């Protein structure tokens, strides 16, 4: 089975820039093909016969190579090109795909809008208390959320999730849930979510006193 | 029109076996060989079945479990994986073979391998308050807690609201159940006037839920 080592694993580039993207097969193949997958979607054909462009694919795109080393290139990056790109060999069995190169849009640092949601009336009836802190529309993806309850750092009782790069503004969002028994939740007053991020010169803290609508 | 339509999310006990469908609609089904692909969580070719002849070729590693049928009279391709393990938990794509490349793909089918019983979410509101407003726009959302398996789908106002919506990837909790968040940013002036539903569908548990997110002073 021919491997297809892709590189870089991940890279960023802003509109207008030229990007190049590598695929190395471990044994000579005839043509390397390329597929594009954006988050949520299935792969789409992009380049076949190590050069030809699929239907609907802009001419910024080109691929070259021979033997065991192939490239893909966008002449000038556009917003819609941010995706993960897989190379593919149909020349010996079993057919195989590369590991992929994730291409993200590069933009200016942007600070998160930080929001905090207490647990609902509904959920507290069920004997659990989920507190949600939301970091909306920031850049870059690196961020740090620390939970403090009466100024006691929390560990082990929170979980995080990060959206992929927004199509309109090229930012990320993040939601974090600190989950607690209602017995524990009712023991304390200040619930704070402290955010550290490059768009902030010092950490933003967003909080609420237990019971303040 | 042209469209590969796969079976819904499946949850199957270890050991036993599962079959998934892929119906080619909008075009002559026999004219195109049909493949399958396993996105482990990165693509991995499984094999081929000619809608026309019925013969197949496989990735070695999948011989033993993976097996492919076609029923020409329903225009449906079938894949069956057997001796199911955790390794088989993944999304499985069917991709019609085009003249020059894989040109139509199904939306994929999610296969979670586990002996556990299905579990439909609880939906809790994330009401908009001053703690969630900035620049005369307020954030609101729904908390879709403690379901199994993946996936759930969330929409707002049966699809009429789509700008400003962020639906976050599910997080696996310590309990072994999933939980995710969907938020939307709207103008502060809309609250009180323009109500907001979140519509949650969990096909493995046959759960539909609408939840109205009302503000607070």
């Amino acid at each position: 089975q021919i491997v297809l080592t892709q590189s870089p694993a991940i890279m960023s580039a802003s509109p207008g820039e030229k990007v190049t993207m590598t695929c190395s097969a471990s044994s000579t193949i005839i043509y390397i093909h390329w597929y594009q997958q954006k988050p949520g979607t299935s792969p789409k054909g992009w380049i076949y016969d190590t050069s030809k462009l699929a239907s609907g694919v802009p001419a910024r795109f080109s691929g070259s190579g021979s033997g065991t080393s192939y490239s893909l290139t966008i002449s000038s990056m556009e917003a819609e090109d941010a995706a993960t790109y897989y190379c593919h060999q149909r020349t010996s069995y079993p057919w195989t795909f590369g590991g992929g190169t994730k291409l993200e849009i590069k933009r200016t640092v942007a600070a998160p809008s930080v929001f905090i949601f207490p647990p609902s009336d509904e959920q507290l009836k069920s004997g659990t208390a989920s507190v949600v802190c939301l970091l909306n529309n920031f850049y870059p993806r690196e961020a740090k959320v620390q939970w403090k309850v009466d100024n006691a750092l929390q560990s082990g009782n929170s979980q995080e999730s990060v959206t992929e790069q927004d199509s309109k503004d090229s930012t990320y969002s993040l939601s974090s849930t600190l989950t607690l028994s209602k017995a524990d939740y009712e023991k304390h007053k200040v619930y704070a979510c402290e955010v550290t991020h490059q768009g902030l010169s010092s950490p933003v803290t967003k909080s609420f006193n237990r019971g303040e609508c | 029109q042209v469209q590969l339509q796969q079976s819904g999310p499946e949850l199957v006990r270890p050991g036993v076996s599962v079959k998934i469908s892929c119906k080619g609609s909008g075009y002559t089904f026999t004219d195109y060989a049909m493949h399958w692909v396993k996105q482990s969580h990165g693509l991995e070719w499984i094999g081929i079945i000619s809608t026309y002849s019925g013969n197949t070729k496989f990735h070695q590693k999948f011989k033993g479990k993976a097996t492919m049928t076609v029923d020409k009279s329903s225009s449906t391709a079938y894949m069956e994986l057997a001796r199911l393990t955790s390794e088989d938990s993944a999304i499985y794509y069917c991709a019609r073979q085009g003249t020059w490349y894989f040109d139509v793909w199904g939306a994929g089918t999610t296969v979670t391998v586990s002996s556990a019983s299905t579990k439909g979410p609880s939906v809790f509101p994330l009401a908009p308050s001053s703690k969630s407003t900035s620049g005369g726009t307020a954030a609101l959302g729904c908390l879709v807690k403690d379901y199994f398996p993946e996936p759930v789908t969330v929409s707002w106002n049966s699809g009429a609201l789509t700008s400003g919506v962020h639906t976050f990837p599910a997080v696996l909790q310590s309990s072994g159940l999933y939980s995710l968040s969907s938020v939307v940013t709207v103008p502060s002036s809309s609250l009180g006037t323009q109500t907001y539903i979140c519509n949650v569908n969990h096909k493995p548990s046959n759960t539909k839920v609408d939840k109205r997110v009302e503000p607070k002073a």
